[PDB]
């Protein structure tokens, strides 16, 4: 967006020496076929386990029984003959 | 003992020490240790790794 100087104008570009025209043109680089080499193993001996863990520990229980329940020799009360 | 003790006036590009006593300099031993740095536990989807 330059302003044209009317007192000192200039013309378009003139030819100048050039950079040997084939040396600015590249070759198209020619890929050969390739292979991810080797026979891959199916599994890996991992350093960490792959499953979930638990944040807190919960107390577990198992039921037990008591035993054969016996009789008893109670201390027996007195007879309510109007004193009680 | 050849490629590591250049003399005074030799090319010290691949040498380690250079001096006027370099004709009698020698190694006693060289020990090396290699440490491999890799990525373990690779992700596996279907169609392999």
């Amino acid at each position: 967006m330059a302003l044209i100087n009317p007192q000192f104008p200039y013309a378009g570009p003139v030819p100048i020496p050039g950079p040997a025209p084939t040396e600015t043109m590249p070759l198209l680089n020619y890929r050969v076929e390739g292979r991810i080499a080797g026979i891959q193993q199916a599994r890996q001996f991992m350093p960490f386990l792959q499953g979930p863990h638990r944040e807190v520990a919960e107390q577990t229980y198992y039921a037990i029984g008591t035993g054969i329940q016996m009789g008893q020799t109670f201390n027996q009360p007195l007879i309510n003959t109007q004193e009680g | 003992n050849n490629t590591a003790f250049a003399a005074v006036g030799a090319n010290p590009l691949e040498a380690i020490y250079q001096g006027a006593g370099a004709a009698d300099c020698e190694f006693e031993e060289i020990s090396y240790t290699v440490y491999q740095s890799y990525l373990d536990q690779l992700p596996v989807g279907q169609n392999g790794y």
